[PDB]
């Protein structure tokens, strides 16, 4: 069929209407990066004359061409490492919650790794784990620096220092405040005045701990989860079989296997034949090196947006549209995986919305009265200011209006009252 | 009469040991779901064709089917592989036999 | 057919016309002993990669070798005594094993780290992430700054690479 | 370290040098335990061949022959091997045979 | 070693052209890795054969460097376009990207050129010293709860008082610092104080 390009929606436009929200979801979105790829090595020389004296000392007539492969291959894996550090080693120091989680009824015992368990490693991140998944000729794997407990133990700083002390332990030192003050400041960097959450503080905090089941349910159940981990991973793999499997190969030689040709043909046709596998195997191994820089490319381009979303989303707040999630940013809280990174993003969404009347200003005295913050509007009687991003309605007053130029001015300007305390 | 040869008909394509590995390999094989032709021996014995090679298929309770003659003219007059199995004999032939008009064994 | 290898017992069930087995590689696997009707595994003679740790020339002449991805089993001058050291990368060799750990230095793999200090030899030890500083979070206290300080870092960016151009014709056939 | 990196000096860290891999001590001469002769004489200096229309074909088994004193013979006015040397011949056991 | 990411950078463009030349010592299969040598002691047709394996080789060396220099001329791309939006966002503005612009609160960046590079200067706010203070989300006056415009409230063990998040400067705190929503049984954590008016 056809496919279709969403749902059909028009906006009820119109010069005087303006639609506010007058309630509001926090929802928790699951952002998943690479951050590394398997640490491969090729050993070239035994690759293309495995045990061969007679192909070696053939192959010593390519020169550097298999050391300068040793050599990108092992810049490729330090730069794995360092890719790593990049993304999770942004914390001089290794924070730790107490105890006392009665973090204004935010329940973040499914983020922080658990006590019983011996390695730190949250129930989440036990749900990451379980869902991504040569020997004797030359291809051999390096394992990284840092270990996977160790990557725990980096995000459990980084998640304990964003739970205790907000985006204070990124810039400097580590300032505690309270949970619930910590969104206080959260949602006033959104545009929703900071009274919405104490008022609506155990809402928030039930809205919270459902999207963080349903993140559970979802990992848990589903298992098209980590599409963008896994995808790596059988792509390392993908290349690492066609690697092998490239040895059963001919290019031309009356056989694959050294050995069958080395037992049967004289010197003068051995040679050729065996320079006919070498050339195969090199041009196959230079192949496979160029694939792989191209992929440590991506790989890099992916940890260094991971690491970014890491300083910018979870040590700060983001102002970046759509950078941490759909919806307003609050915060968000980092998970390791698999060779890659989880991003938990919980963002305020509007919810429910109201047609209201609107005028860009209002006439007192001659004088046009403009929102300091906020926006005027009307259910049919009376005139109010109320915050953008939450419909609040406020008495018009001094303290919410001032005044520039006058009425003869503004096109859409309306008569009303501003009330003086 | 026609029947499904389902999947039958994979044979080792060569002496080779493998394990725990798919390989990829072209011979002369049976293709899978073909139809085979179902011959009866109650109350009819034709001579088929051999084309590039035949798959071949009996079931026994009490050993009727005993042997194979391949050729081309089956009469004397060229080489014919005759393979006869009796109870515990294999024997193998490549004779330029004189067959009967209907060749039989007897009881 | 010829090649170098350790021959082992298998529990490979040949079947009677069988005698070579292979591997993904297409290289051999086993054969059956022409003489007694056995089948034995060819695994190639134990091997692993041969990584170097050391401090610069300027500094000291010892060194460190990894084995990579072994046991302290199987292994002409560096024997297999002194300091041995298992580790999830390796066996290593010639690093002595400190338990109290540093931030990593010259990076061996797995959480293990070495470095060079003391009289002075080459030691290994897990690696530190850190200090460690607990943040006295309660509901009712918040730590405000009094003082600050004025800091300028240094970030160092390349820009461009040398313009590098390559007579194709000059080079090949000059 | 010096040799791979292909100089005198050795900068501070670790460096990818080299393989260990065992070497072996001895080596392993596997053949058929049989000691007998090839039919190659009577082969070769039978008494008369058959026509080229009805060639004959001679099946060998469990014999042991050396090909050198036949490529180092005059009297063959044509030898020419085709898939492997006619040089390096008693090295690989031979398989199949049919003359 | 300060500027190491730079040396390394120029190192590696030495080291590329060092292994190319190097290259013209490999054989590739011939009988010299010296052209002149090969066409002084061959006929065409074998001293065709020898060049024919000495062009490929030379040629799949010169394909090599131009595809590592390709892949590393990405790369100095994009850190290239990642010093451009430093420039734009770091020196000729004001960051608010956590990090983007060094540790702490960006104020300013200063460039200063390198040999095939750029430096940045970062000066930032790093706050310093630290005091522990009890706080409150909310005050109660008149049964209103009160919360601050800019900033916390905190309390020395005797006074409340409201002050910038981000250095300790206590004032008075009056309802110039303060705004009025909701009502005391809604607040959790609310304390009683009161708010002066001018
Ligand atoms: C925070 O959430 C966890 C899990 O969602 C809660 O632990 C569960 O508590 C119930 C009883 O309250 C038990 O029946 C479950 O078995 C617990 N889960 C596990 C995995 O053990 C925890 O109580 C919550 N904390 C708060 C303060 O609400
Ligand atoms: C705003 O929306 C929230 C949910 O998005 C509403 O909270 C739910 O209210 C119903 C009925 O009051 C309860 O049965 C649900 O359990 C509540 N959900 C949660 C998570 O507690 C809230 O009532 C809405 N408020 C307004 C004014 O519309
Ligand atoms: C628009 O909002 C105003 C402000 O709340 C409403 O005025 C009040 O309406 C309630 C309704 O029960 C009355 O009890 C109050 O006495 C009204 N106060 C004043 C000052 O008018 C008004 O009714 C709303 N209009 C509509 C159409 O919703
Ligand atoms: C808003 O109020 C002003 C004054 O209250 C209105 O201006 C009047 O417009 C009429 C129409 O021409 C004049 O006859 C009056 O003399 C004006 N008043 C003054 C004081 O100049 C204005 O029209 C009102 N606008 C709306 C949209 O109601
Ligand atoms: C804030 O910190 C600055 C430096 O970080 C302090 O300045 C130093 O103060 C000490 C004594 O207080 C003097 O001996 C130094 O000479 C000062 N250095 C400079 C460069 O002026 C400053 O006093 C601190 N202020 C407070 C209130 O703690
Ligand atoms: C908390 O801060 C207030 C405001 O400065 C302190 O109150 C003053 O303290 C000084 C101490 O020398 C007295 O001389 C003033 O008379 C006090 N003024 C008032 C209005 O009380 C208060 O002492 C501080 N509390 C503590 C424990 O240091
Ligand atoms: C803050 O002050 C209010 C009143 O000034 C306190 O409210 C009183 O609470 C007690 C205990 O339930 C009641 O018996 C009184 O009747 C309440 N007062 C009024 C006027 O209703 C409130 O408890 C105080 N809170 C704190 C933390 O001190
Ligand atoms: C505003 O009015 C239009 C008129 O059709 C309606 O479609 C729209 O849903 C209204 N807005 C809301 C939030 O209901
Ligand atoms: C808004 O649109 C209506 C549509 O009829 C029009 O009458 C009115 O004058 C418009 N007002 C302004 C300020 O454009
Ligand atoms: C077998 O024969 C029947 C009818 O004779 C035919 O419909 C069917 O397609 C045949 N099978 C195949 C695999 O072609
Ligand atoms: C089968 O026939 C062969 C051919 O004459 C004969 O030698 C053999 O003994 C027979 N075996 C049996 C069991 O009839
Ligand atoms: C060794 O290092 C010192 C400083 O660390 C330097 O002055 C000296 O020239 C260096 N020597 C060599 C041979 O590298
Ligand atoms: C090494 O082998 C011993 C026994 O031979 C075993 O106990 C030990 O766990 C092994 N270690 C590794 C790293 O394989
Ligand atoms: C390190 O500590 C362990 C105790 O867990 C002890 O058994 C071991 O001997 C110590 N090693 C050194 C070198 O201090
Ligand atoms: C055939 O006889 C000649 C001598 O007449 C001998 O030299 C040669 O080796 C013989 N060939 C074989 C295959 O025995
Ligand atoms: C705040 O109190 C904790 C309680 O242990 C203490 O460790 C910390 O140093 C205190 N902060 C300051 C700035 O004194
Ligand atoms: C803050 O924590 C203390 C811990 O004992 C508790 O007694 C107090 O009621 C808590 N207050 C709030 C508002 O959570």
């Amino acid at each position: 069929y056809t496919m279709s390009l969403g749902a059909e929606n028009s906006v009820a436009y119109s010069n005087n209407s303006i639609a506010i929200p007058t309630n509001f979801t926090i929802s928790v979105t699951t952002e998943i990066l690479p951050v590394s790829m398997t640490k491969t090595s090729v050993d070239c020389t035994m690759y293309i004359c495995g045990d061969s004296t007679e192909c070696s000392n053939l192959l010593l007539q390519y020169g550097s061409f298999c050391t300068q492969l040793n050599r990108a291959l092992t810049g490729i894996a330090v730069e794995q490492d360092k890719n790593t550090q990049e993304v999770f080693a942004q914390v001089k120091q290794i924070y730790k919650t107490p105890p006392i989680k009665d973090f204004g009824g935010f329940n973040f015992s499914q983020i922080l790794p658990d006590p019983s368990k011996p390695s730190k490693r949250s129930f989440i991140e036990d749900l990451l784990f379980n869902k991504v998944t040569q020997k004797f000729n030359g291809l051999t794997v390096l394992p990284p620096l840092l270990t996977d407990e160790m990557i725990a133990q980096y995000t459990s700083a980084l998640l304990a220092g964003t739970i205790t002390s907000g985006w204070t332990f990124g810039a400097g030192a580590a300032l505690q405040i309270p949970f619930a003050m910590q969104m206080a400041y959260r949602f006033n960097g959104i545009g929703v005045t900071q009274n919405v959450l104490y008022e609506n503080q155990k809402l928030i905090a039930n809205q919270f701990n459902s999207a963080i089941g349903k993140i559970q349910d979802s990992l848990s159940s589903t298992a098209s989860a980590l599409g963008k981990l896994q995808d790596v991973v059988n792509q390392n793999a993908q290349a690492l079989n066609t690697l092998v499997k490239q040895l059963s190969s001919n290019f031309g030689a009356i056989s694959s296997v050294l050995n069958d040709i080395l037992s049967r043909l004289d010197p003068p046709e051995a040679e050729v034949q065996i320079d006919r596998l070498i050339t195969g195997r090199l041009q196959s191994l230079q192949t496979y090196v160029t694939q792989q820089l191209i992929r440590a490319a991506e790989i890099r381009a992916s940890a260094n947006l991971a690491a970014t979303k890491m300083s910018e989303c979870v040590l700060g707040q983001s102002k970046r549209v759509d950078f941490c999630g759909k919806g307003y940013h609050l915060m968000s809280f980092p998970q390791s995986a698999p060779h890659g990174v989880v991003f938990l993003h919980v963002t305020y969404v509007p919810a429910q919305e109201k047609n209201f009347t609107t005028a860009p200003a209002i006439c007192h005295d001659g004088k046009a009265h403009f929102p300091r913050e906020g926006v005027f509007v009307s259910n049919g009687t009376h005139w109010f200011v109320t915050q953008r991003n939450f419909y609040e309605p406020q008495i018009i007053t001094t303290d919410n209006t001032f005044v520039s130029g006058n009425c003869d001015v503004v096109i859409g300007i309306v008569n009303n009252t501003v009330y003086d305390p | 009469a026609y029947t499904n040869s389902f999947t039958r008909g994979v044979y080792y394509p060569d002496k080779v040991f493998r394990s725990s590995v798919l390989h990829s390999t072209q011979d002369l094989f049976l293709p899978f779901f073909s139809n085979v032709t179902w011959f009866h021996a109650i109350h009819d014995n034709p001579v088929l064709p051999f084309n590039d090679g035949v798959y071949f298929a009996s079931t026994e309770k009490s050993n009727i089917i005993r042997g194979w003659i391949f050729g081309t003219t089956l009469d004397s007059k060229t080489q014919s592989l005759l393979i006869v199995n009796n109870a515990t004999n294999v024997v193998i032939k490549v004779c330029e036999f004189q067959f009967c008009n209907d060749p039989f064994l007897g009881v | 057919l010829t090649g170098t290898g350790v021959l082992t017992e298998s529990n490979k069930k040949f079947l009677p016309f069988q005698q070579f087995g292979r591997d993904i590689a297409d290289t051999t696997d086993a054969v059956r002993d022409p003489q007694t009707l056995e089948i034995l595994d060819i695994t190639p003679c134990s091997f692993g990669g041969v990584s170097v740790i050391t401090p610069g020339t300027n500094t000291s002449n010892q060194v460190a070798v990894l084995y990579q991805d072994v046991n302290c089993t199987e292994v002409r001058v560096y024997s297999t005594g002194s300091n041995v050291f298992q580790t999830r990368a390796g066996c290593l060799i010639g690093a002595e094993h400190v338990n109290n750990s540093y931030e990593c230095d010259i990076p061996i793999g797995a959480g293990i780290c070495a470095s060079y200090q003391t009289s002075q030899s080459i030691i290994a030890y897990t690696m530190s992430l850190g200090a460690e500083n607990s943040v006295a979070y309660s509901n009712n206290s918040i730590a405000i700054p009094t003082n600050f300080t004025i800091s300028v870092t240094t970030e160092i960016l390349p820009v461009s690479m040398t313009k590098t151009s390559v007579d194709c014709t000059m080079y090949i056939c000059g | 370290t010096k040799c791979t990196l292909k100089s005198f000096t050795v900068e501070k860290g670790i460096y990818q040098t080299s393989n260990f891999r065992v070497q072996p001590t001895e080596s392993i001469v596997r053949f058929p335990n049989i000691t007998n002769l090839c039919p190659f004489g009577e082969v070769f200096n039978a008494t008369r061949f058959a026509s080229v229309y009805a060639w004959n074909r001679k099946r060998i088994s469990n014999c042991v022959a050396d090909y050198s004193v036949l490529y180092n013979s005059a009297s063959f006015s044509t030898f020419k091997c085709y898939g492997v040397s006619p040089t390096k011949l008693n090295d690989l056991c031979f398989t199949n045979v049919y003359a």
